[PDB]
C-alpha cells in the first residue's frame, strides 16, 4: 500500500498550542480560485478535508504570481511558526552566509514545489488546517489540513535542508564562489559575473535542480537582485546662498532633531541668526562663524554611523514614511535612531500604481534586502489604516512569505530624511 | 433516528478523565418522569443502559413546561464539557439577508431531534455516562450511557453541523440548482420554479433527509411566508427587521440605555438614519448597571426623531448578482454619517452608520475615507465583492488631501455625488510663509499643578499680549496662543510655535471637533486669508523664539 514512510517527527515546545486564527472574508473571486487549487491539491493528496475535531486553523489567502492569469494559494503560516520555532530556528536551523549580501547579483529562485514531495509528520498534520470561506456565511467553510510539507511553514525547508545541500552537492563544488542561502521556499542565487553569464550559471543550477528530482523552479526567460547597488546613506541638508529667518529655524530644527542620533551635531551659532523677533521673511546673509556648523556639521553626516551593531536576540523594526509623489524612504532598526540602513522606494512604470499598491511593494522590498542582508524579515511599522491594509495588500503582493506588521500615526519629522 | 452517519472521534483535554460528580437523591413525582422517559429514549436508542462499571456520574434534574403533558429530564453536562477537547468553532456570523440571492418561492425545513439523531463517538459514550436514583430513597440506581449526541455536551452544535453537511453534500450534487442554506436545526431550500415541481424536491430532500436518519415537520413542510430569523423578518421578496421597541420611560439606567441603544443599532441596518450619537455619548458616565441617569435634552430630542423615523414601516430587497452593489454616503455632521447599499432606485438590500470613531480630531475626508472602508469591508462579506461608491466629495477635493497625507489612503473607485452636505476641508495652510504679513511669535506654558497658566506672544512689529489662563492644562495654553495670535493678527499671518501638539492638531486640518477651543482656532482659521504655522525647538536659543519662550 505504501513504502518506507520516514517524516521528521515535528513537535511545538512545551507551552504552546496548535494556531487557531480566524479565517479572513474573501472575494467571491479569490474563493472560487482557492476552491479549485485545493480540489486539485485534495485530489494529488496533498492535503485532506477535516472536521469540527480540529479546533486549529490558519489563514488563507489568494493572489497572483505575476501572471494575472493564474491565482496561487498563500497561507499565513505567520502564526503556526512561532510556535514551531525551536525546531526550524534551533534544531535543524539553516545557517546564513554573510558574504551574500556582497556578491554583484543575486537571484531569488522559488523551490517550494521540492516541498510537496515529503510527508509532513502525521501527529502534527493537525496544526496545519485551514478554512476555504464562505460569501455571507452561507454555508460552513471547507476546512482542510496538510499531508506533505506545506510552503510557507518555516520547517518545510528545515526538513527539506538536507534532501537539498545534497542536491546542490554537484553544482556547489563546481561553481565554488557561488552563494547559495535557501529562506523558506525561495533560493537565493549569489555571485559575482557579468550581469549575463550570471544568468547563465542560474541557468545551469535551475537545469541542475530540474532535473535532479524534478524539484521545479519556476522561471521564466527571474528576479535580478544587486546588493552591492544598495549604499543609500547620505541626508542632506539644503546647502543654500540666500537664508531667510524662516529657513535657518526649517534648519536648526531639522538639525537639532538631527543629534538624537550623531553626537557632536553642534547648532549653536546657527541660533545666532534666530537672535531677534524677526519677521519670517528677512534674508539673514550667513556668518563667518557661522557656516562652520554649515559643513563642519554636514560632515559628521557625509559619514555615517559610529556604533550601530546588529543583535541577534532582538527582532528587527522596519518603518516606511509616504514622502510624496511614489517617494517612500524607510529605516530598518533596533535601538531607536540607530539605523541598520536607510533608502527609498520609487513608483517609476506604472500610471496605476497608487499608496496601498507601492506600499505593498515597498515593503516586499525592505523584507527581501533584510532577508539578504540578515537572514530574517523585519517587523513593519507601516504608515497606513489597520482596515485598509488588511484588504488590499494581497491585491499587488506577490510574495511567497508575509512578515509581522503593525500600524502607526506619524509624529512629522518633516521626514528629516528627505533630499529635494 | 438513529442516522448511519459516520462518527467525529470525540475526546478530552490530555491528562483529564470522566466527571465523577452524583445525583442528589430527589423525588419520586420525578425519579419516575425520568424512568419513563429514559426507557423511552432506551428504545429509540437515544441511550442504553450501561453496566456496574466504572463511568463516572452526570447531574439529570428535571422541570415541567408549562404546556401540559409532562417533564423534561435536563442532565446538566457542565462537568463534562469541561473537560471535552475543543472544537472547530462553528459559524460564529450569522447569514445577513440582504445577501440571500432572490429566488421564486422559498421553503424551509426544521430538523427535528436533531442532536439526538446524531450518532456519538462509539468511545466518548462512557463519559456520557450518568444515573438517576430509585424509586425509593434507598439506593440501587438506575444506569444508562448516551449513543447521540448530548443535548447540550460542548460539541454538539458541531458534530451536528458537520454530519448534517455530509448529507446534503449529495444532493445538492444531483441538484445544482437549489441553494439550501444551513443555520442550526434550520434549512433554507429555495428555488423559483413553479410552485408545485418544487415542493416535489422539498418533498424529496426530506425523504433524503429522513432517508438518513433527519427528520423534519409538515403542514407538508410547515411554515408560511413570514419567517422569524435572529430577529429578522423574512418575506418571500423582502426582509425586514422584525418589531422594534423603543419606550418612554420617567426614568433610564446604564442598563435602560444599552438595551434602548441595542435596539436602536439593530434597526438600523435598514432604517434610513438612526442617530445615536448622543444617547450612547451617555453609557459612558460610568459604567454601573443600574444607575439612575439623568436623560440629556439632546437625547430626547435625538430619541423623538428616532422614533418618528421607527413610525414608518421600511423594507429591504434580496441580492440580484447578476446586477451589481452600488454603495452611497451621506454625513448627517458631529461625524455621523449614513449610509444605503443599492442595485435600483427605492430598493436598498441594506443601510446603516458610520459613528464618528470617539475621537478627538478628524475630518470629514478622513471620515469619510473611513466610511467607504467599513462599507467595502463588509460588502465584502455579505456580497462577496465591493461596490460601485457614490460620495459626497468631488476628485478634486480627495486628490488634495491624500496627496497630502502622510499616510497612505485608497478610497476605491467612485463618482460624485452633488448633493449637500458636501465634504470639504473648509481651511488650507500656507505651504511657505507670507512676505508682508506680520510673525506672531506665540507660546504660552501653565503650572502643572496650581493649574494656571497665560497663553500670549510678541512679533516683529513689537506688539506684545499676554492672557492670564486659569484652571488649565498645559496643551491649551499652548493652543491658546495659536488662537490668540489668530485673534490679535490681521488677514494674513505667519506663526511660531514650540507647540509639537499645537501644530499638529491644527496641521490636521481637523475641522467638526467638539472642543470650543479648536473650533474657535478652525473658525478663526476660516476667516483668515492666508496663514502659515511653523515649528521651532523650543528652549534652543532662537533668539527670536526664546523670547515668549520666556515672557511665558
Ligand atoms: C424557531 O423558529 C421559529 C419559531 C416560531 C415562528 C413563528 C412564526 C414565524 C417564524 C417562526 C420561526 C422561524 N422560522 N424560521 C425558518 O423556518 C427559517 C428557514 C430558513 C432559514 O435560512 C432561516 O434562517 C430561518
Ligand atoms: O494583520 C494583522 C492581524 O493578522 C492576524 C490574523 O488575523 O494575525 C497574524 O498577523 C499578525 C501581524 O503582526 C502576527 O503578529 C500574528 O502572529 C499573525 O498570526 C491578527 O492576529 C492580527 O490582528
Ligand atoms: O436611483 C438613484 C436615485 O434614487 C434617489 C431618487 O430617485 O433616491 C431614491 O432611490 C434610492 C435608490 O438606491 C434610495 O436609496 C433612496 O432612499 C430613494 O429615496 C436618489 O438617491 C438617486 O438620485
Ligand atoms: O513594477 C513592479 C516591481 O517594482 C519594483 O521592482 C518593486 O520593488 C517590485 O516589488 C515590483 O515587482
Ligand atoms: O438548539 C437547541 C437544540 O436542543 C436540542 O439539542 C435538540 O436536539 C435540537 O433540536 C436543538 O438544536
Ligand atoms: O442587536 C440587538 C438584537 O440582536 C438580535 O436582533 C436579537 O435577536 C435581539 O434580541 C436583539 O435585540
Ligand atoms: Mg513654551
Amino acid at each position: 500500500p505504501i513504502s518506507p514512510i520516514e517524516t521528521v517527527p515535528v513537535k511545538l515546545k512545551p507551552g504552546m498550542d496548535g494556531p487557531k486564527v480566524k479565517q479572513w472574508p474573501l472575494t467571491e473571486e479569490k474563493i472560487k480560485a482557492l476552491v479549485e487549487i485545493c480540489t486539485e491539491m485534495e485530489k494529488e493528496g496533498k492535503i485532506s478535508k477535516i472536521g469540527p475535531e480540529n479546533p486549529y486553523n490558519t489563514p488563507v489567502f489568494a493572489i497572483k504570481k505575476k501572471d494575472s492569469t493564474k491565482w496561487r494559494k498563500l497561507v499565513d503560516f505567520r502564526e503556526l511558526n512561532k510556535r514551531t520555532q525551536d525546531f526550524w530556528e534551533v534544531q535543524l536551523g539553516i545557517p546564513h552566509p554573510a558574504g551574500l549580501k556582497k556578491k554583484k547579483s543575486v537571484t531569488v529562485l522559488d523551490v517550494g514545489d521540492a516541498y510537496f514531495s515529503v510527508p509532513l509528520d502525521e501527529d502534527f498534520r493537525k496544526y496545519t488546517a485551514f478554512t476555504i470561506p464562505s460569501i455571507n456565511n452561507e454555508t460552513p467553510g471547507i476546512r482542510y489540513q496538510y499531508n506533505v510539507l506545506p510552503q510557507g511553514w518555516k520547517g518545510s525547508p528545515a526538513i527539506f535542508q538536507s534532501s537539498m545541500t545534497k542536491i546542490l552537492e554537484p553544482f556547489k563544488k563546481q561553481n565554488p564562489d557561488i552563494v547559495i542561502y535557501q529562506y523558506m521556499d525561495d533560493l537565493y542565487v549569489g555571485s559575482d559575473l557579468e550581469i549575463g553569464q550570471h544568468r547563465t550559471k542560474i541557468e545551469e543550477l535551475r537545469q541542475h535542480l530540474l532535473r535532479w528530482g524534478l524539484t521545479t523552479p519556476d522561471k521564466k526567460h527571474g528576479y535580478e537582485l544587486h546588493p552591492d547597488k544598495w549604499t543609500v546613506q547620505p541626508i542632506v541638508l539644503p546647502e543654500k546662498d540666500s537664508w531667510t529667518v524662516n529657513d535657518i529655524q526649517k534648519l536648526v530644527g531639522k538639525l537639532n532633531w538631527a543629534s538624537q542620533i550623531y553626537p557632536g551635531i553642534k547648532v549653536r551659532q546657527l541660533s545666532k541668526l534666530l537672535r531677534g523677533t524677526k519677521a519670517l521673511t528677512e534674508v539673514i546673509p550667513l556668518t563667518e562663524e557661522a557656516e562652520l556648523e554649515l559643513a563642519e556639521n554636514r560632515e559628521i553626516l557625509k559619514e555615517p554611523v559610529h556604533g550601530v551593531y546588529y543583535d541577534p536576540s532582538k527582532d528587527l523594526i522596519a518603518e516606511i514614511q509616504k514622502q510624496g509623489q511614489g517617494q517612500w524612504t524607510y529605516q530598518i532598526y533596533q535601538e531607536p535612531f540607530k539605523n541598520l540602513k536607510t533608502g527609498k522606494y520609487a513608483r517609476m512604470r506604472g500610471a496605476h500604481t497608487n499608496d496601498v499598491k507601492q506600499l505593498t511593494e515597498a515593503v516586499q522590498k525592505i523584507t527581501t534586502e533584510s532577508i539578504v542582508i540578515w537572514g530574517k524579515t523585519p517587523k513593519f511599522k507601516l504608515p497606513i489604516q489597520k482596515e485598509t491594509w488588511e484588504t488590499w495588500w494581497t491585491e499587488y503582493w506577490q510574495a511567497t512569505w508575509i512578515p509581522e506588521w503593525e500600524f502607526v500615526n506619524t509624529p512629522p519629522l518633516v521626514k528629516l530624511w528627505y533630499q529635494l | 433516528p438513529i442516522s448511519p452517519i459516520e462518527t467525529v472521534p470525540v475526546k478530552l483535554k490530555p491528562g483529564m478523565d470522566g466527571p465523577k460528580v452524583k445525583q442528589w437523591p430527589l423525588t419520586e413525582e420525578k425519579i419516575k418522569a425520568l424512568v419513563e422517559i429514559c426507557t423511552e429514549m432506551e428504545k429509540e436508542g437515544k441511550i442504553s443502559k450501561i453496566g456496574p462499571e466504572n463511568p463516572y456520574n452526570t447531574p439529570v434534574f428535571a422541570i415541567k413546561k408549562k404546556d401540559s403533558t409532562k417533564w423534561r429530564k435536563l442532565v446538566d453536562f457542565r462537568e463534562l464539557n469541561k473537560r471535552t477537547q475543543d472544537f472547530w468553532e462553528v459559524q460564529l456570523g450569522i447569514p445577513h439577508p440582504a445577501g440571500l440571492k432572490k429566488k421564486k418561492s422559498v421553503t424551509v425545513l426544521d430538523v427535528g431531534d436533531a442532536y439526538f439523531s446524531v450518532p456519538l463517538d462509539e468511545d466518548f459514550r462512557k463519559y456520557t455516562a450518568f444515573t438517576i436514583p430509585s424509586i425509593n430513597n434507598e439506593t440501587p440506581g438506575i444506569r444508562y450511557q448516551y449513543n447521540v449526541l448530548p443535548q447540550g455536551w460542548k460539541g454538539s452544535p458541531a458534530i451536528f453541523q458537520s454530519s448534517m453537511t455530509k448529507i446534503l453534500e449529495p444532493f445538492k450534487k444531483q441538484n445544482p440548482d437549489i441553494v439550501i442554506y444551513q443555520y442550526m436545526d434550520d434549512l433554507y431550500v429555495g428555488s423559483d420554479l413553479e410552485i408545485g415541481q418544487h415542493r416535489t424536491k422539498i418533498e424529496e430532500l426530506r425523504q433524503h433527509l429522513l432517508r438518513w436518519g433527519l427528520t423534519t415537520p409538515d403542514k407538508k413542510h410547515q411554515k408560511e411566508p413570514p419567517f422569524l430569523w435572529m430577529g429578522y423578518e423574512l418575506h418571500p421578496d423582502k426582509w425586514t427587521v422584525q418589531p422594534i421597541v423603543l419606550p418612554e420611560k420617567d426614568s433610564w439606567t446604564v442598563n435602560d440605555i444599552q438595551k434602548l441603544v441595542g435596539k436602536l443599532n439593530w434597526a438600523s441596518q435598514i432604517y434610513p438614519g438612526i442617530k445615536v450619537r448622543q444617547l450612547s455619548k451617555l453609557l459612558r458616565g460610568t459604567k454601573a448597571l443600574t444607575e439612575v441617569i439623568p436623560l440629556t435634552e439632546e437625547a430626547e430630542l435625538e430619541l423623538a426623531e428616532n422614533r418618528e423615523i421607527l413610525k414608518e414601516p421600511v423594507h429591504g430587497v434580496y441580492y440580484d448578482p447578476s446586477k451589481d452593489l452600488i454603495a452611497e454616503i451621506q454625513k448627517q455632521g458631529q461625524g455621523q454619517w449614513t449610509y444605503q447599499i443599492y442595485q435600483e432606485p427605492f430598493k436598498n438590500l441594506k443601510t446603516g452608520k458610520y459613528a464618528r470613531m470617539r475621537g478627538a480630531h478628524t475630518n470629514d475626508v478622513k471620515q469619510l475615507t473611513e466610511a467607504v472602508q467599513k462599507i467595502t469591508t463588509e460588502s465584502i462579506v455579505i456580497w462577496g465583492k465591493t461596490p460601485k461608491f457614490k460620495l459626497p466629495i468631488q476628485k478634486e477635493t480627495w486628490e488634495t488631501w491624500w496627496t497630502e497625507y502622510w499616510q497612505a489612503t485608497w478610497i476605491p473607485e467612485w463618482e460624485f455625488v452633488n448633493t449637500p452636505p458636501l465634504v470639504k476641508l473648509w481651511y488650507q495652510l500656507e505651504k511657505e510663509p507670507i512676505v508682508g504679513a506680520e510673525t506672531f511669535y506665540v507660546d504660552g506654558a501653565a503650572n502643572r499643578e496650581t493649574k494656571l497658566g497665560k497663553a500670549g506672544y510678541v512679533t516683529n512689529k513689537g506688539r506684545q499680549k499676554v492672557v492670564p489662563l486659569t484652571n488649565t492644562t498645559n496643551q491649551k495654553t499652548e493652543l491658546q496662543a495659536i488662537y490668540l495670535a489668530l485673534q490679535d493678527s490681521g488677514l494674513e499671518v505667519n506663526i511660531v510655535t514650540d507647540s509639537q501638539y499645537a501644530l499638529g492638531i491644527i496641521q490636521a486640518q481637523p475641522d467638526k471637533s467638539e472642543s470650543e477651543l479648536v473650533n474657535q482656532i478652525i473658525e478663526q482659521l476660516i476667516k483668515k486669508e492666508k496663514v502659515y504655522l511653523a515649528w521651532v525647538p523650543a528652549h534652543k536659543g532662537i533668539g527670536g523664539n526664546e523670547q515668549v519662550d520666556k515672557l511665558v
